[PDB]
């Protein structure tokens, strides 16, 4: 069914079930045996032209993380100078009656000095420094 | 045979003809004019005539529906315009004005052609006038694949949507040489007018793509949404999705605490059909979301706040973004669906020093002037003038709905308690703010006054939206006679 | 009998009724509604009913021509709006929509009335919708005599012109208490939204007056210019001045050096009739002048650059100012006269970081969309896209004129010489820049192409303008059918 997950396919006797995650019209996100892949489905022109396309490399920066917006820090989660893993919440600012929660996108460890509780300073300061 | 394009591809770049071939259907492009020369006769230009004269204009066909397009050529004279280049574009736009067909242009010009004198200015003026006259008649989309400098930048600006390519494109009015000459600062071309700058800082570019191939692939998808002309109806496509699909996950999206945040996409995605959202300006003014989507196989317009970013507070940039989206959607008879969650306007001196009064009025003007069917859903809160601006029932709204835990009040409980009791006995906070929030920060009063049609379970939103949007298919409303409005610029 | 107004005058302030009496004719005001109560029945408001309910609405008559007006009252409840106050204003605006009459309002409200709940929001929404619908049908003028805070600020914004009183008026969206609460900065009310701030920084206020008496006296003079409605013709008044008055002082205004500055008012004043200029926004974006004036007894619109300030360079603020003026002038069929002297656009990073591309397109859109008769005079220079924007002949201009020492070129001589000779032998400056400026920085080439009708002596400008404006009295031009445009916001 269009835009749905389950996809039942049966060649001869063999039967398989795959899943359809999403796409950007050149790359298809399909699941095979409980694993995500990205298959490219392109015609003759797109195939012959995709060779002549720049492939830039994104910035790989392991450095200090700053608070996007002003606020107040009410709760902290991580400890100064210990291990940090991707997807871990680090602290929570509260602004105009709203607690956000900036986390650690991706890294192994940190070296820094924690901003103490109730420090209504923010203004894009260095709350946690990753080194 | 791959002649004369090896020099181009060696620089990791594509050609105009290749871009045109990628955009349209496999074999449905008919180039209109191909043997035209510049006839300049100045500054040693009497030689080196070119057959195509740096432009490729044709008709093409996308998804079985007609289109018109033109593409600049960087190899020939740097893509400069002339008295002769602009004639082809003018002819294409005039033909696409007679017939109800849109126009899409891939800009690559390096600037004006100096060897023609003021004829380049003449051509620019003609193109500007055609864009001005035909805006609101046929949709216009522009993509910038390479450099775009000088006064040629203005014609993409008048167009409805402008997209940018990441690595090898930029746009600005004046070059960095003049900036160094007058101010004395050394800034590179990318640092001045790169795609990121216009994606985040200036708000001109409506999107950014990583490659030309992806740009074409998604431009086709965007084109699948648009109506063909001003008088043609909104397209409807077949779809296996149905209004009876169960959405009970909406009962739990809103947290029971009033100070916790949530993602509005968790409310947007269930209501619309699967994998049918095309966000517009995703990296600019993130506190508001705008884009296109389909509901039961017909394209609609989506405008919702987001408490994830800055508590979902209206601002200057958000106001401009929403105003432009609403104006375009209404110009071509596209239904509008809005989700409301706003505590007010962003407070700060910089805001008044930047003219919040002008900018915030644009969204209100766009919402009030609109005559397309509107549907509004109030999830959690709506305070002060923000409630009025975001498509309130009094602005000729068709149907308005609220969720059982909503709040519609003049302002927060603290300010109301302060103003209602000047020098009342101390500790008044505890036994007054709670009571006032209990009694008047609830949708019961607004429902008593008649400002919301009904209070609904969050699981019935898809059913209600499909029903209302099906019933409202044939509304005919007209404004008083005017030559045109006077919007607060 | 001077009862109950002694308390008001003691604070060096006037009353609403006194302001109304000063505005209209001596005995031609007929108050419409005077015995109306709030019927609230909440928070101990069942008592202290007021007969007028804080508003004075009537009809009046100015210079023998009808008008409609309303005035807030600060003594009664602080001027707060309600479900009942807004009804009178809605009735007045609806009546002034049926009949071709304008509306003028003197705002003094302290904010919304909390004791009514969401009914104040309902009234605000109704007033906003009426302003949105009737903008471009009848002219709307607003004057702010006292405090104006909260969401009530938006209705003056949609109105065509907003004026301010110096000592005792201010306007902003959010009070300084909230600013202190969130940001922590202590700013006074005047430092936040005083008349100077909106006169110079935000660009919202169209003027400032020293006293209420002077405000009324000059508001009458402004009203003498406007047409009564959308369909009524431009007013023409008797005048002893004649087109045959000698103006030979224009032969010497332009200095013979290209780097010396002059005042454009020395060119503006001789052409128009004596003592008939009403500048709009005099203290904001001084590099451009906009206002109203009379030519042979009929009101026209004036838009001219000024090389006195910043070399007469177009900018963001100037673009917004000119765009709003042109849009208003065209909406009501008022002729436009422009004087051109521009070297280009202002170069700087802040400009691109602030969106020059969006703002500079607004003036071009306003000039191209307009259908009223246009007259353009190029005094000294016009370069690049600035020449295109400032009402060039290709944008359906009626008549264009130039002065004998004008210059119309693609860009300055230095840049052209640089681009036309990449690595040409050194010292090329002396024998190339002079030659290029001599050969192509002159109106002869632009006249050969046909972009200026004729090259005239500066002493004939009044004669030519009067002749053309008399002949063009009955032009009928129409744009293609649209629900409305899509201007770059
Ligand atoms: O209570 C003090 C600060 C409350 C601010 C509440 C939000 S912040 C921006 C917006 N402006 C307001 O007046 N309220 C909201
Ligand atoms: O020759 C170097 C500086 C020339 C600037 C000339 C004026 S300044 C602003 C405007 N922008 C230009 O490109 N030219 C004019």
């Amino acid at each position: 069914k269009a835009s749905y997950p389950i996809i039942r396919v049966k060649d001869g006797e063999a039967e398989t079930v795959l899943q359809f995650w999403g796409t950007n019209e050149v790359t298809y996100g399909m699941q095979m045996r409980g694993t995500t892949f990205d298959v490219n489905v392109m015609s003759d022109l797109q195939s012959t032209l995709a060779h002549f396309v720049p492939i830039t490399e994104a910035t790989t920066n392991t450095k200090q993380i700053l608070s996007p917006m002003p606020g107040v820090i009410v709760a902290i989660k991580v400890q100064p100078g210990q291990m940090v893993v991707a997807g871990e919440e680090l602290l929570t600012l509260e602004a105009m009656k709203m607690r956000n929660k900036i986390h650690a996108q991706a890294d192994g460890k940190v070296k820094e000095v924690k901003v103490k509780l109730g420090a209504t300073v923010e203004d894009n300061e260095v709350l946690v420094e990753l080194e | 045979p791959t002649a004369a394009e090896d020099l181009r591809h060696k620089k990791k770049r594509l050609t105009a003809m290749e871009r045109v071939q990628l955009f349209c259907d496999p074999g449905t492009f008919r180039e209109r004019d191909a043997l035209v020369e510049h006839e300049c006769h100045n500054f040693g230009m009497e030689k080196r005539k070119v057959p195509g004269d740096g432009f490729i204009t044709g008709t093409g066909k996308v998804f079985g529906r007609p289109v018109f397009l033109f593409s600049h050529d960087f190899t020939v004279f740097g893509g400069s315009l002339s008295r002769t280049n602009a004639a082809k574009v003018v002819r294409i736009m005039e033909e696409a004005a007679k017939i109800g067909v849109p126009v899409i242009g891939f800009n690559d010009s390096g600037g004006a052609r100096i060897h023609e004198g003021v004829d380049s200015l003449a051509g620019y003026a003609d193109i500007f006038l055609r864009n001005t006259l035909f805006s609101g008649v046929i949709p216009q989309i522009s993509v910038i694949m390479g450099p775009c400098a000088g006064g040629a930048v203005y014609s993409p600006a008048i167009t409805d949507f402008t997209f940018m390519v990441e690595t090898s494109s930029y746009m600005f009015v004046t070059g960095p040489e003049v900036v160094s000459a007058v101010g004395g600062k050394l800034v590179t071309k990318d640092e001045l007018g790169g795609p990121h700058v216009h994606a985040t800082k200036s708000g001109v570019s409506a999107g950014t793509f990583p490659n030309d191939i992806v740009a074409m692939a998604q431009l086709r998808r965007l084109y699948s949404y648009l109506p063909l002309s001003n008088r043609d109806p909104v397209p409807v496509l077949p779809t296996a999705d149905e209004r009876y699909r169960d959405v009970s996950s909406l009962n739990t999206v809103v947290p029971t605490e009033v100070k916790e945040a949530y993602d509005m996409r968790d409310v947007i995605y269930p209501v619309i059909d699967h994998d049918s959202f095309f966000e517009i300006q995703p990296q600019f003014a993130k506190n508001i979301i705008c884009g296109f989507a389909r509901v039961e196989g017909r394209s609609v317009c989506i405008i919702a706040n987001q408490p994830k970013v800055q508590a979902g507070v209206l601002d200057i940039d958000s106001s401009v973004k929403g105003a432009r989206m609403v104006r375009f959607a209404d110009a071509f008879n596209i239904p509008i669906i809005t989700f409301v969650d706003v505590p007010g306007f962003l407070p700060g001196v910089q805001q008044e020093y930047g003219g919040i009064i002008r900018h915030g009025a644009k969204l209100l003007y766009a919402y009030a002037e609109a005559t397309v069917p509107k549907v509004t859903i109030i999830t959690r809160k709506a305070y002060g003038g923000a409630y009025d601006v975001m498509s309130s029932k009094h602005l000729r709204g068709d149907s308005n709905y609220a969720w059982p835990h909503a709040e519609i009040a003049v302002m927060g409980a603290a300010g109301a308690c302060k103003l209602l009791y000047s020098k009342e006995t101390a500790e008044q906070q505890a036994q007054r703010i709670a009571d006032y929030e209990k009694t008047f920060c609830t949708p019961l009063s607004a429902a008593r006054k008649g400002f919301v049609d009904a209070v609904i379970d969050p699981s019935e939103t898809r059913m209600r939206v499909c029903e209302d949007l099906e019933r409202l298919a044939r509304k005919q409303l007209q404004n008083p006679w005017k030559k045109h409005g006077n919007i607060p610029l």
